[PDB]
C-alpha cells in the first residue's frame, strides 16, 4: 500500500552541457542521461507501485521525457532517449535568453503529481518526491516563483533533492532546507551515479534509517525588487513587504495598488 | 563612590568587567559609567558541437561507472570521509575547559558591550559623535591589546584547534573596515 | 403567507431521459458540478496588511483564581495566549509583542516588546506559576504602554490587547484623560473580559476604535483570539514606511573546511543558562555578530535579521493569478492534451490562460489557483 | 489485606476475556506496527480513557 | 446592574397611623389587615426593584433576601412582567447557586444583540 | 390546564395541558369540570401532541376522541414500541410524515456525534453462585449491583469527572441505586422526593463546576429540560425498550458526546442490551464492545478486596420480598 513516486529534473541547458563538452572531459550529457536512466530503473525496481517521471528543462521549455533487461525499462528508455535526441536536436537558438528554466520545471512536475495523486485509489498515500540535478548557473529573475513553487511544495509535502554538478545554486538550498528534502554537491562528476544510488534513492522513510551527510550551509539572501540581484541589507516595505536595495521616499508598489 | 561600589559588588561579572577596562588603563572610569547611565559565437560553436554530440547517441551500461569510481565514493561517504565529516568540534563541550570558557564570555560580553556602543555611534551625522567614535576605536585596540594578544598567547600554549580568536578578530575586523570606509566617505564630501 | 405553505419540492424531478440510458450523462455533469465547489481562494479577505506593536495586559488578581476556565483562568489564558503568540508571529512577519501583567495595583512588563516566538513563549510557561494578588490597575498599564508606544512611527499600527479577568480595576488618577490622550495618540486598545461586561472597557474600547468583547466559553476565547490575530487593514499608500533589515544566511560550520569557527550565540548569552556553545548559526550581516532564531533583531547594531521566504510567503496576495476563461472541449480547436498535467483533456470544459493561451484541466486549474498561485505557462 | 488485595485483582481483571486474549497477545506480532495509517485510525476509534 | 432587597420591607404599626387605616378598611372595605401589609411592603418592594430596567436595551439583575418572598402569597404580588421571568426553579435557592446564576445571566447577556 | 394554577382557560387561544387528565375516569375538579365543559364545545386547530409514541393506551386513545380538532400533529423522538401498537397510531392521528437521518444529522454538526459504547463487566464468583441459583424474579439486584460493574461506573465516574465532563448515570431499579449513589456521595433523583428538589438539582447540574454528576432513576425517560450532557452511564435498565435507551441516548446529543452501557456478562442483561440497541444500529449507530479498561487497577476503587464483595450479599439478598 506504499506507492512512491519520483521526479526528476534534469538540467538540459545546452551553453553548460556544449561547454563541458568541448572540455573533453571524462562527464558528458551523454553519461549524465545515463545515470538518470539507471536511477530510474533502480527506483521502478525497488517496488512495482513505485512510479516514475522524468523532465528535462531547456532555454525552450520543460520536455516529459516520460534485449536481457525488463521488458517496461526497455521500453522506458527508449521513450526518454528519442525525446531527449528530439528536444536537443531540434533545439535551436532563437534568441539571447541562456538562464535554465527551472521554475517552469518544476510547476510542471508539482501539476504531475497533483494529477497522479488524484488517481490513486483512497486506499493508499501516494509520498511523491523531486529530485534536481544542477549543471547550469542559477537564474535569480526567477526569484518569485521559485519561492511560490517551493512554498506550493511544501503546502503538499512533497520533498525536493538538488544534486548540485558544477555551481552551487542558493535556490535550491533554500527549497531543500524549506522542503526537509537533501541537497549535496558532486565533488567527482563521473561517480554521479554511485552519489545518486547512495543518497538519493532512499525514500523519507528509508533515509531515518540511513546516515546522510549534513546539510551544507543554506543561505537565504533575498531578491530585490527593482534589480532582481540578491542582497544582504535591504529596505523593506512595512505595507507590502516588498524589498528594495536603496531607500525610497514613496514605495513603487503601494503606488501601484489602487 | 559608595554608591557606584555597591552596584559592582551586586554584579561581580560588572565588576570583573569593571576591572577589564578601568584597572588596565582600556577606558576611564568617567566614560565607563557615562554608557551605563556573454562570450563570443564561440557561444553557438559548443551548442553545435553539444547538439551534433547528442544527434548520435548510444545509452551505454559499462560506461556508467566503475569499481574505482565507486570505492572512492564509498570512502568519500564513508563516515570520517570528506563528506561525511564526523568530528565536527567532537568534543568541544570537554576541550576548551570552562576556566577559558568563562573568559571567553567575559570577552564576548565585554566586544559586544564596545560594539554596542560603536553602532549606536554610529551614523555620526554630528560632528560631537565623531570624536566618540574615535575614542571607542581607541578603547577597541587597547581591549584587544591587553585581552586578545594574552588570550592568543594562551591558547597557543595549549594548542587548542578551535579558532575562538578568529570569530572575534572577524567583528573587530569589520568594525575598523566599516569605520575606515566611513572616514574616506567623509574625506570625499570635502573633496 | 409562508414559503413552506405552498408546492411542496420535487429535487428528483432534475433527471430526465431522452434515449433510456442517457441519465448517466447527467450524474457525469453533476461530477463537473462536484468541483469547483471553492472560491479560488484559500483567504478572501484582507489582501493586504501593516505592521502591529501589539502588547498583551494580564490580569494577576485573586479573581484569576475562579475555575470557570479548568483548571483556573490564569493557566487557560496563559495557554491561549501561547497559540496567539504563534499564530500571530505565522502572519505577521515584522510585527512586535509586549507583554505586560497588571497585579497588587501595579504594572510589571513581563517581556520588552520585540519580535522574538520563543522569549515570550518561555516568558508565558515561567509565569504560569505566578502568584496572584491585589487587584488591577488599568491605569498604570495603559500609560506603560503609551508611553512605550509614543516614540514608534507613525505608520506602525500601534496596538494594545488587554485581558481584564476582574470587574474592578483602582485608577490612581481619571482615567478618561488617559483615554483622551490615547485617542490623540492614536492607540487601538482592544479588551477581552472574562466575567461580564463592565462601562469602563467598553468606554476605551468604543473611544479608542478598538473592540470590546467578553468570553462566554474557552471556545469563544479562541475565536475571539484568532480574531485579534488578523491584521488591520492598511491604506493603499500612507507614508514613507521603510526600513533597514538584514538577510543573515545560515551558515554552518564544519571542520572539513577551515572556517570553522565556534562562536557563542548573543541571544544565548544573555539567558541564565549556558550559552550554546554551536558550531554556526545566523551571521548579522553588519556586525557579522551569531544568533540561532529568526526573526531577531540584532543587540548590536540594532539591525533586523528576518528570514527571506517569510517575507516572500506573502507575495501571491499582491499579484493575484487573474482566473482562466472557461471553455467547452468543443468550441477548442487545438491540442487536447493538458499544458500542466499532460493529461488527456476528457472533461466538457477546458480551461485557457489569457496570456499563453495554454490549455489546462480543472484538476490543474484549481491547483494553479488555489496552491501554486502562478501560470506554469506564464513563467516561461 | 495486601493478598486479598492481589487475589480480587487476578479474579477480576482476567477472569473470562483474558485467559485467551492474553495468550494471543504472547503469541501474536510482537514487532512494530505494520503501518502509520493503522496506529492513527487505532487512536481515532480509541476512547479517551483507552489512550491513557 | 444589581438591586439587592434584604428583607420584605414592612412600614412601622407604630403612631398609631397604621392601625386607625387598618381598621377602617376592615369595617368599611373589608381588606385584611395582613393582606394590606403585604400589598403594601410587595408594592414598595417591586417600586424600588423595577427602576434598574429603563429602555429596551438596558438589562439589570434582581435579588431578594429574604426566604418570605418565596412564600405565594408574596410572590403573586409582584407584577405581571416580573412573574414569567421568575422560574420555579430559582425561589429557594441559596447565595452560592444564586451567584452562579448571576453569573450565568450577566456572561450571556454581555453579548451584542441585534433590533 | 394542568390544576396548578388555574390561569384562567376559559376564553384563550393557545391552551396547554398534559395527558391523564383529560381522560380521567373519576370524580372531577369543580373548576377543572366546568373548563373541560367549555372546551369540549368548540373546534381546536392543529392539536399538537408531544411524544406521541406512548398514544395506543387503553386512555390515551380516547382522549383524541374526548376533543374535536381539525388537524393532529403529532412529535416524538423515538417511534418504536412493543405490544405492535404503533400500526394503530396510523389512524388514530395519521401517517408517518417525516422520519429525519440521524446519520446526516449529526454530519451537518447540528447534532453531536455520540461514540456509543458497551462495555461489560464479568460476574464477581460471590454474585455469580446466587445469580444461577435463583431464577423467580429475584436475579435483578445480582447483576445489578455486580461490583465489578460498579468499579467500572467509578472509573468512569471519575475519570470523566477529571477530564471534566457532565455526566448523566441513568439506573432503574431505584432500591439499588440508593446504595449505588449514596456509596460514592453523589446526588440522585429517587422520583417520589417532591418537585422543587429535583427542580433546583437540575437547575444547579449545569452551572456549577463543583459538582457535574447526576444521577436519574427512570424519571428522564421522557421529554424534559435536562441541560446539556457528554456522558451518559446506563446501568440496569428495562428489558427490551429501545424506546427508552432511544430516548436516554437522545438526552445526550444537542466526538463532541459519547455514552456508556455497562451490562454483565453471562446474564439476561447481555440478551437485553442484544435487543435494546437494534433500533439505533437501525438508525446508524455502532456499539463498540469494551472488554478491558485502560488504568483499571492504576488508581484505588471500591470493593477492592473480597470481604466487602462478600458482605454485599447479604444486603442484597435482604429484600426477601414474600
Ligand atoms: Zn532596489
Ligand atoms: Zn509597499
Ligand atoms: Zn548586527
Ligand atoms: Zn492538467
Ligand atoms: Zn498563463
Amino acid at each position: 500500500d506504499e506507492l512512491n513516486l519520483l521526479v526528476i529534473v534534469v538540467d538540459a541547458n545546452p551553453i553548460w552541457w556544449g561547454k563541458q563538452a568541448l572540455k573533453e572531459s571524462q562527464f558528458t550529457l551523454s553519461k549524465c542521461i545515463d545515470a538518470v536512466m539507471v536511477l530510474g530503473n533502480s527506483h521502478l525496481f525497488m517496488n512495482r507501485s513505485n512510479k516514475l517521471a522524468v523532465i528535462a528543462s531547456h532555454i525552450q521549455e520543460s520536455r516529459f521525457l516520460y534485449d536481457g533487461k525488463y521488458e517496461l525499462l526497455t521500453s522506458a528508455n527508449e521513450v526518454i532517449v528519442e525525446e531527449i535526441k528530439d528536444l536537443m536536436t531540434k533545439s535551436d537558438i532563437k534568441g539571447q535568453h541562456t538562464e535554465t528554466l527551472l521554475a517552469g520545471s518544476l510547476a510542471k512536475a508539482l501539476c504531475y503529481i497533483h494529477r497522479m495523486n488524484k488517481e490513486v485509489k483512497d486506499n493508499q498515500e501516494m509520498k511523491s518526491r523531486i529530485l534536481v540535478i544542477k549543471a547550469a548557473e542559477d537564474s535569480a529573475l526567477q526569484y518569485m516563483n521559485f519561492m511560490n513553487v517551493i512554498f506550493a511544495a511544501q503546502k503538499q509535502n512533497i520533498l525536493i533533492d538538488a544534486c548540485v554538478l558544477d555551481s552551487d545554486s542558493g535556490l535550491l538550498q533554500q527549497a531543500c532546507d524549506i522542503t526537509g528534502g537533501l541537497y549535496l554537491k558532486v565533488p567527482q562528476m563521473p561517480s554521479l551515479l554511485q552519489y545518486l544510488l547512495w543518497v538519493f534513492l532512499p525514500d523519507q522513510d528509508q533515509r531515518s534509517q540511513l546516515i546522510l551527510p549534513p546539510p551544507v550551509h543554506v543561505d537565504y539572501r533575498a531578491a530585490c525588487f527593482c534589480h532582481r540581484n540578491l542582497i544582504e541589507i535591504g529596505y523593506v516595505c512595512s505595507v507590502c513587504l516588498s524589498i528594495f536595495c536603496n531607500f525610497s521616499p514613496i514605495c513603487t508598489t503601494c503606488e501601484t495598488a489602487f | 563612590l559608595e554608591e557606584k561600589n555597591r552596584m559592582l559588588q551586586e554584579d561581580p561579572v560588572l565588576f570583573q568587567l569593571y576591572k577589564d577596562l578601568v584597572v588596565s588603563q582600556v577606558i576611564s572610569a568617567e566614560e565607563f559609567w557615562a554608557n551605563r547611565l556573454a562570450t563570443s559565437q564561440d557561444i553557438i560553436n559548443s551548442f553545435q558541437s553539444i547538439r551534433q554530440e547528442m544527434e548520435a547517441y548510444t545509452p551505454k551500461l559499462t560506461q556508467v561507472l566503475s569499481s574505482s569510481a565507486a570505492s572512492s565514493t564509498i570512502t568519500a561517504l564513508s563516515p570520517g570521509g570528506a563528506l561525511m565529516q564526523g568530528g565536527t568540534q567532537q568534543a568541544i563541550n570537554q576541550m576548551v575547559p570552562n576556566d577559558i570558557q568563562s573568559e571567553l564570555k567575559h570577552l564576548y560580553v565585554a566586544v559586544g558591550e564596545l560594539l554596542r556602543h560603536f553602532w549606536s555611534c554610529f551614523p555620526v551625522n554630528t560632528p560631537f559623535l565623531e570624536e566618540k567614535v574615535v575614542k571607542m576605536k581607541s578603547n577597541l585596540e587597547r581591549f584587544q591589546v591587553t585581552k586578545l594578544c594574552p588570550f592568543q598567547e594562551k591558547i597557543r600554549r595549549q594548542y587548542l584547534s578551535t579558532n575562538l580568536v578568529s570569530h572575534i578578530e572577524e567583528m573587530l575586523q569589520t568594525a575598523y573596515n566599516k569605520l575606515h570606509t566611513w572616514q574616506s566617505r567623509r574625506l570625499m564630501k570635502k573633496t | 403567507t409562508k414559503r413552506w405553505e405552498g408546492g411542496y419540492e420535487r429535487t428528483w424531478e432534475i433527471l430526465k431521459e431522452d434515449e433510456s440510458g442517457s441519465l448517466k450523462a447527467t450524474i457525469e455533469d453533476i461530477l463537473f458540478k462536484a468541483k469547483r465547489k471553492r472560491v479560488f481562494e484559500h483567504h478572501g479577505q484582507v489582501r493586504l496588511g501593516m505592521m502591529r506593536h501589539l502588547y498583551v495586559v494580564v490580569d494577576g488578581s485573586r479573581t484569576m483564581e475562579d475555575q470557570d476556565l479548568k483548571p483556573n483562568r490564569l493557566t487557560c489564558t496563559l495557554k491561549l495566549l501561547e497559540y496567539f503568540v504563534e499564530e500571530y508571529f505565522d502572519q505577521n512577519p515584522i510585527s512586535q509583542i509586549g507583554i505586560i501583567v497588571t497585579k497588587s495595583k501595579r504594572a510589571e512588563k513581563l517581556t520588552e516588546l520585540s519580535g522574538n516566538p520563543r522569549k515570550h513563549i518561555t516568558s508565558l510557561k515561567k509565569a504560569v506559576d505566578m502568584t496572584c494578588h491585589g487587584e488591577p490597575s488599568l491605569y498604570n498599564s495603559l500609560s506603560i504602554a503609551m508611553q512605550t508606544l509614543k516614540h514608534m512611527p507613525g505608520h506602525t499600527s500601534r496596538e494594545v490587547l488587554i485581558i481584564f479577568s476582574s470587574l474592578t480595576t483602582c485608577d490612581p488618577s481619571n482615567i478618561y484623560d488617559l483615554i483622551k490622550t490615547l485617542k490623540a495618540a492614536k492607540i487601538r486598545v482592544s479588551v477581552i473580559g472574562l466575567s461580564a461586561e463592565v462601562r469602563v472597557c467598553t468606554v476605551l474600547a468604543r473611544e479608542t476604535g478598538g473592540t470590546y468583547h467578553v468570553i462566554l466559553d474557552e471556545s469563544h476565547y479562541k475565536e475571539l483570539l484568532t480574531h485579534h490575530v488578523s491584521p488591520p487593514p492598511a491604506s493603499s499608500s500612507s507614508e514613507c514606511s521603510l526600513i533597514r533589515m538584514g538577510f543573515p544566511q545560515h551558515t554552518i560550520a564544519s571542520l572539513s573546511d577551515q572556517d570553522a569557527k565556534p562562536s557563542f550565540s548573543m541571544a544565548h548569552l544573555d539567558g541564565n543558562t549556558e550559552p550554546g556553545l554551536t558550531l554556526g548559526g545566523y551571521f548579522c550581516p553588519q556586525c557579522r555578530a551569531k544568533y540561532c532564531e529568526l526573526p531577531v533583531e540584532c543587540k548590536i547594531c540594532g539591525l533586523t535579521l528576518v528570514s527571506a521566504p517569510h517575507l516572500a510567503r506573502s507575495y501571491h496576495h499582491l499579484f493575484p493569478l487573474d482566473a482562466f476563461q472557461e471553455i467547452p472541449l468543443e468550441e477548442y480547436n487545438g491540442e487536447r492534451f493538458c499544458y500542466g498535467c499532460q493529461g488527456e483533456l476528457k472533461d466538457q470544459h477546458v480551461y485557457v490562460c489569457a496570456v499563453c493561451q495554454n490549455v489546462f484541466c480543472v484538476d490543474c486549474d484549481v491547483f494553479v489557483h488555489d496552491s501554486l498561485h502562478c501560470c506554469p505557462g506564464c513563467i516561461h | 489485606g495486601t493478598s486479598s488485595q492481589a487475589e480480587a485483582a487476578r479474579i477480576l481483571a482476567a477472569s473470562w476475556p483474558q485467559n485467551r486474549e492474553d495468550e494471543e497477545k504472547q503469541k501474536l506480532k510482537g514487532g512494530p506496527k505494520k503501518t502509520k495509517r493503522e496506529k492513527k485510525a487505532a487512536a481515532s476509534h480509541l476512547f479517551p480513557f483507552e489512550k491513557l | 446592574r444589581a438591586v439587592i432587597m434584604f428583607g420584605v420591607p414592612y412600614v412601622y404599626t407604630q403612631s398609631r397611623i397604621l392601625k386607625a387605616r387598618l381598621e377602617y378598611l376592615r369595617d368599611q372595605f373589608q381588606i385584611r389587615e395582613n393582606d394590606f401589609l403585604t400589598f403594601d411592603a410587595m408594592r414598595h418592594a417591586a417600586q424600588c426593584v423595577g427602576r434598574a430596567i429603563r429602555g429596551k436595551t438596558d438589562y439589570g439583575l434582581m435579588v431578594f433576601a429574604d426566604k418570605r418572598f418565596a412564600r405565594g402569597d408574596k410572590r403573586g404580588k409582584l407584577p405581571r412582567w416580573i412573574q414569567e421571568h421568575l422560574t420555579d426553579a430559582n425561589l429557594n435557592l441559596t447565595v452560592d447557586e444564586g451567584v452562579q446564576v448571576a453569573k450565568y445571566f450577566l456572561r450571556q447577556m454581555a453579548q451584542p444583540f441585534h433590533r | 390546564f394542568t390544576s396548578d394554577a388555574k390561569d384562567k382557560p376559559i376564553g384563550c387561544s393557545v391552551a396547554i395541558s398534559t395527558y391523564s387528565m383529560l381522560g380521567h375516569t373519576t370524580k372531577r375538579s369543580w373548576e377543572a369540570e366546568r373548563v373541560m365543559e367549555w372546551l369540549k364545545t368548540q373546534e381546536w386547530g392543529l392539536m399538537i401532541l408531544d411524544e406521541v409514541h406512548t398514544i395506543p393506551a387503553k386512555m390515551f386513545r380516547r382522549v383524541l376522541t374526548i376533543v374535536q380538532a381539525h388537524c393532529k400533529l403529532g412529535l416524538t423522538a423515538t417511534l418504536v414500541r412493543e405490544d405492535d401498537k404503533i400500526v394503530d397510531l396510523n389512524f388514530l392521528i395519521g401517517p408517518k410524515l417525516y422520519e429525519a437521518n440521524w446519520m446526516e444529522l449529526q454530519n451537518n454538526g447540528y447534532i453531536a456525534k455520540v461514540q456509543c459504547a458497551e462495555v461489560w463487566c464479568p460476574m464477581s464468583p460471590e454474585f455469580y453462585r446466587e445469580y444461577v441459583a435463583i431464577k423467580t424474579k429475584k436475579r435483578i439486584l445480582l447483576y445489578t449491583m455486580n461490583p465489578n460493574k460498579f468499579r467500572a461506573c467509578q472509573f468512569l465516574i471519575k475519570f470523566h469527572e477529571r477530564r471534566n465532563d457532565k455526566i448523566i448515570v441513568f439506573a432503574d431499579n431505584v432500591f439499588a441505586l440508593k446504595e449505588y449513589a449514596i456509596r460514592l456521595n453523589k446526588p440522585y433523583i429517587y422520583g417520589p422526593t417532591s418537585q422543587g428538589e429535583r427542580m433546583q438539582i437540575l437547575q444547579n447540574f449545569k452551572h456549577n463546576p463543583k459538582i457535574n454528576t447526576i444521577f436519574i432513576s427512570k424519571v428522564g425517560d421522557t421529554s424534559f429540560d435536562l441541560p446539556e450532557a457528554n456522558v451518559l452511564i446506563q446501568i440496569s435498565s428495562h428489558g427490551g425498550s429501545r424506546r427508552q435507551e432511544a430516548q436516554r441516548l437522545g438526552r445526550v446529543l444537542r466526538y463532541n458526546a459519547f455514552f456508556y452501557s455497562l451490562v454483565s456478562q453471562d446474564t439476561q442483561e447481555m440478551a437485553y442490551s442484544t435487543k435494546r440497541q437494534r433500533f439505533l444500529v437501525d438508525q446508524g449507530y455502532s456499539f463498540k464492545v469494551i472488554t478491558k479498561l485502560a488504568g483499571m487497577e492504576e488508581e484505588d476503587l471500591a470493593f477492592s478486596t473480597k470481604e466487602e464483595q462478600q458482605q454485599l450479599l447479604q444486603k442484597v439478598l435482604a429484600a426477601t420480598d414474600l
